[PDB]
DNA sequence: GCACCGGCGCTCGAACAGGGACTGT
DNA sequence: CAGTCCCTGTTCGAGCGCCGG
């Protein structure tokens, strides 16, 4: 059975012809195993034998399936894919079980031989020609082209999903209360009907699908509470992820740290507390995927800490739209955040992690804000709404931030949760200059050809200091001079610079940075009581600034 | 509905829009599904497959004095891609008169496009996709059959018919100006506040009469006016005061080249403490007031250039105040201005930003007949996340984001 | 001696921008 | 004064992995 659904008209990119690429020699195991697949499809009319009138050829191969025994015929259309028209991908995302609502009866079905049950545009079938070589290569092997949707072509998923939607459109009209989560050929059909009456619609749905060419073999989850759908295990009350085995090995390659972070990230979905930043640091400095990398100390601690979160069963409850949505955030380490979306106290829906280091010089607030956004965005995707937030920041800290910042900022409806480590502003520069504090005029230059430089200050009281610098830049020197003015000063200072760059960094009140120089200038500002920073135009006659400019010139 | 459609081209060198559909809230996906199921039954839009490689995002907004949702499409891209069609081939003339008017009412005449059919060879370019809450099903793709609301090419094609409908009203009201910008119709008069309102009422009737529905509000052009850069007036000046002043002046000199700072810098000789009071000299006092004089009379040599793009920078001043500047080539401003907090709305910096954006754009349409490219004082993600919650316009302007700290407490403030 | 599409993470490099110096007629 | 170099900061897409089919 092949679907009687109308074909999606396909075209090749203007001016280009189809593929004339040769078939590569394969394994005897695979060739023998591919003749069976091709004989089954010919008698079923899925592929068609072609004579000398088809100049096209593309290589085929086969991969083993997830539960073995049976093979999967693949075609390397990397070439046709190039010559084929662009599509518009109709799959917009992956459905999340935290988004599923509590149903009285569920049955998840999979449609066997999916793509090999949907027609291919009669005109386009020519370029999908392939060749199965013989057992020992005698004369020509059997040719064959496709009459159905091939596994490995750019157009195939989008066409299938679209073809699956037109197939389930009539059944849904007649059954509006039935929720059919369709992802490719995997249909999670769930209803509020009684078990006997549910099982009947499923047989109506099954028969409906078979009239359409789509078979459902007896490897369809009936009423088995541990339902394996989308890499999850769904129980009627709660859901969990499928077994996640994190591999233990003595020597690690870079390909392995990629595999571990990816696994860890997948598991961040519901295991709260996952940290990857230090493990991710091992992917830094490009290098080969085959090359061995030593696991550093701070990364050994993290993998051990993550191993501890993983040997414990955790579940997430399903969604209740009559109850509202709550999201809560915690600070992990530096630049790392964890959140969890729930509706009731210990009953989580989904958990998460935000670890992106956007910018060279940020702060906790700035980071909490982009964390809030990451959630809001993905919450709208799963539940179609924004949640109420429980955030580790004071209403007054936030208020001082937004009213004083130059960018427009906003966080939705939120409440202050007193769970340390709290998010706060570690300093606040003065609006007006401090009376009874020493005034430090600072500048610092550098020669771009010798990479050397000087940095210093001059004060109102007569104090002075310049320092030589090794492999500096013009910007680093101006930053060095703020650092100096801060070391050699009291609890209350007044620093006046001619650098936009530097002042700009500091005005944004950073509490972390990628630059060590900037990190210690922060450490200093926290140690102060009152600091007033100001700016002045460079080569003007500003007495104070002019004096330091001369000093740093040699 | 069938007659004769206009052949619409795309410039040979540019490809149609291919934009990803961003996530939508449940309250508005439901709204879009209903509007789309209606619009399909009526025959305005049609269902298409994935063989159409194009997309343009859709969403919904809720207008002021409306509880009904409106289907908005972000055609910004297709507009850029069909500008020869709407600016060159079928331009819509801009009158310099409505700037000089007393009151201007805006009318949403966008409803009229749904009667006129779109060229077959172009319907493909107007494709969009409704998402599904928690990705239950793949997105449902559609495309326009009629003229779309949001495309700058719709009013261009409708010009033919729009001018016919408007001629008998203009023949007997030659004093009234009507400009058409997208789904809207700007109607201005030098009449009384009450008599304006009724002429608008007659106009509504006139259109409703010609088959077009149109389901203090109105703008007052001459009540906006350009606000200057101003220097503070202190009784006694400190070292810090003079330095901040010298800063302002130094950047201001990039606009007005005649501003001198010399004698103010002469008062700042030697390393003084920031809070030490410096009295003003005879020549310093003359340069102060003389500089203030140059900031009293605006910059000469500011001419609009209809080929060049309009640019606008906004500054958040805090406490609900927001300043803007519109220029074409830097330091050469065409218009500058403030933006005060509206009475009754809750304080949200983004609502205020979006509101400000919309105001400035409307002013830019009314004054130049084009929309500006905005240099927004907000981080990208922050905006992309909440702007559609506060949007009430039928058009959407171009924008980019910028992070630039206020070094000299912005020339614009107090 | 190995296919496709989607979502997410993470890092890298390309491309680009703005400021301050430099240089140069 | 103007191009021009460098620094520094961005944004985009590429590439790899994870998961799904
Ligand atoms: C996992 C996978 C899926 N697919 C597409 C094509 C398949 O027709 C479709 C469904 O995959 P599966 O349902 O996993 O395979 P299938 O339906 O063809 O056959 P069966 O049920 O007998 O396992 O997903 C690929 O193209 N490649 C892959 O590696
Ligand atoms: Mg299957
Ligand atoms: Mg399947
Ligand atoms: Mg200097
Ligand atoms: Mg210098």
């Amino acid at each position: 059975k092949i679907s009687p659904i109308e074909t999606v008209p396909v075209k090749l990119k203007p001016g280009m012809d189809g593929p004339k690429v040769k078939q590569w020699p394969l394994t005897e195991e695979k060739i023998k195993a591919l003749v069976e697949i091709c004989t089954e499809m010919e008698k079923e009319g899925k592929i068609s034998k072609i004579g000398p009138e088809n100049p096209y050829n593309t290589p085929v191969f086969a991969i083993k399936k997830k539960d073995s025994t049976k093979w999967r015929k693949l075609v390397d259309f990397r070439e046709l894919n190039k010559r084929t028209q662009d599509f518009w991908e109709v799959q917009l995302g992956i459905p999340h079980p935290a988004g599923l609502k509590k149903k009285k009866s569920v049955t998840v079905l999979d449609v066997g031989d999916a793509y090999f049950s949907v027609p291919l545009d009669e005109d386009f079938r020519k370029y999908t020609a392939f060749t199965i070589p013989s057992i020992n290569n005698e004369t020509p092997g059997i040719r064959y082209q496709y009459n159905v949707l091939p596994q490995g072509w750019k157009g195939s998923p989008a066409i299938f999903q679209s073809s699956m939607t037109k197939i389930l459109e009539p059944f849904r009209k007649q059954n509006p209360d039935i929720v059919i989560y369709q992802y490719m050929d995997d249909l999670y059909v769930g209803s509020d009907l009684e078990i006997g009456q549910h099982r009947t619609k499923i047989e109506e749905l099954r028969q409906h699908l078979l009239r359409w060419g789509l078979t459902t073999p007896d490897k369809k989850h009936q009423k088995e509470p541990p339902f394996l759908w989308m890499g999850y295990e769904l129980h009627p009350d709660k859901w969990t992820v499928q077994p996640i085995v994190l591999p233990e090995k003595d020597s690690w390659t870079v390909n392995d740290i990629c595999k571990l972070v990816g696994k860890l990230n997948w598991a961040s979905q519901i295991y709260p507390g996952i940290k990857v930043r230090q493990l991710c640091k091992l992917l830094r400095g490009t290098k080969a995927l085959t090359e061995v990398i030593p696991l550093t100390e701070e990364a050994e601690l993290e993998l051990a800490e993550n191993r501890e979160i993983l040997k414990e069963p955790v579940h997430g409850v399903y969604y209740d739209p009559s109850k509202d949505l709550i999201a809560e955030i915690q600070k992990q380490g530096q630049g790392q955040w964890t959140y969890q979306i729930y509706q009731e106290p210990f009953k989580n829906l989904k958990t998460g992690k935000y670890a992106r280091m956007r910018g060279a010089h940020t702060n906790d607030v700035k980071q909490l804000t982009e964390a809030v956004q990451k959630i809001t965005t993905e919450s709208i995707v799963i539940w179609g709404k924004t949640p109420k937030f429980k955030l580790p920041i004071q209403k007054e800290t936030w208020e001082t931030w937004w009213t004083e910042y130059w960018q427009a900022t906003w966080i939705p409806e939120w409440e202050f949760v007193n769970t340390p480590p709290l998010v706060k502003l570690w300093y606040q520069l003065e609006k007006e200059p401090i009376v009874g504090a020493e005034t430090f005029y600072v500048d610092g230059a550098a020669n771009r050809e010798t990479k050397l430089g000087k940095a210093g200050y001059v004060t109102n009281k007569g104090r002075q200091k310049v320092v030589p610098l090794t492999d500096t830049t013009n910007q680093k020197t101006q930053l060095q001079a703020i650092y100096l003015a801060l070391q050699d000063s009291g609890l209350e200072v007044n620093i006046v610079t001619d650098s936009q760059y530097a002042l700009g960094i500091i005005q944004a009140q950073p509490d972390e940075s990628e630059s060590e120089l900037v990190n210690q200038i922060i450490e200093q500002l926290i140690k102060k009581e009152k600091v007033y920073l100001a700016w002045v135009p460079a080569h003007k006659g500003i007495g104070g600034n002019e004096q330091v400019d001369k000093l740093v010139s040699a | 509905s069938p007659i004769e459609t206009v052949p619409v081209k795309l410039k040979p060198g540019m490809d149609g829009p291919k934009v990803k559909q961003w996530p939508l809230t449940e309250e508005k996906i439901k709204a879009l599904v209903e509007i789309c199921t209606e619009m399909e039954k009526e025959g305005k839009i049609s269902k298409i497959g994935p063989e159409n490689p194009y997309n343009t995002p859709v969403f919904a907004i809720k207008k002021k004095d409306s509880t009904k949702w409106r289907k908005l499409v972000d055609f910004r891209e297709l507009n850029k891609r069909t500008q020869d069609f709407w600016e060159v081939q079928l331009g819509i003339p801009h009158p310099a008169g409505l700037k000089k008017k007393k009151s201007v009412t805006v009318l949403d005449v966008g409803d009229a496009y749904f009667s006129v059919p779109l060229d077959e060879d172009f319907r493909k370019y107007t494709a969009f996709t409704i998402p599904s809450i928690n990705n239950e099903t793949p997105g449902i793709r559609y495309q326009y059959n009629v003229l779309p609301q949001g495309w700058k090419g719709s009013p261009a094609i409708f010009q033919s018919s729009m001018t016919k409908i408007l001629e008998p009203f203009r023949k007997q009201n030659p004093d009234i100006v009507i400009y058409q910008y997208m789904d809207d119709l700007y109607v201005g008069s030098d009449l009384e506040i009450g008599q304006h309102r009724t002429k608008i009422e007659e106009l509504r009737q006139h259109l409703l009469r010609w088959g077009l529905t149109t389901p203090g509000y109105e703008l007052h052009p001459d009540k906006w006016t350009v606000q200057p850069i101003v220097l503070p007036e202190k009784d006694s000046w400190t070292v810090n005061d003079i330095q901040k002043l010298v800063g302002k002046l130094n950047w201001a000199s990039q606009i007005y080249p005649g501003i001198k700072v010399r004698q103010l810098c002469k008062l700042l000789r030697g390393t003084k403490a920031l809070t030490e009071v410096i009295p003003l000299t005879e020549e310093a006092e003359l340069e102060l007031a003389e500089n203030r004089e140059i900031l009293k009379e605006p910059v000469h040599g500011v001419y609009y250039d209809p080929s060049k793009d309009l640019i606008a920078e906004i500054q958040k001043q805090g406490q609900g105040q927001w300043t803007y500047q519109i220029y074409q080539e830097p330091f050469k401003n065409l218009k500058t201005g403030k933006y005060a907090r509206m009475r009754g709305a809750h304080t949200n910096d983004v609502k205020q930003l979006t509101e400000a954006v919309q105001k400035i754009t409307t002013e830019s349409i009314v004054i130049w007949g084009k929309t500006p490219k905005f240099k927004l004082p907000i981080q990208k993600e922050t905006w992309e996340t909440w702007w559609t919650e506060y949007w009430q316009a039928t058009w959407i302007p171009e924008w980019e984001f910028v992070n630039t700290p206020p070094l000299v407490k912005l020339w614009y403030q107090l």
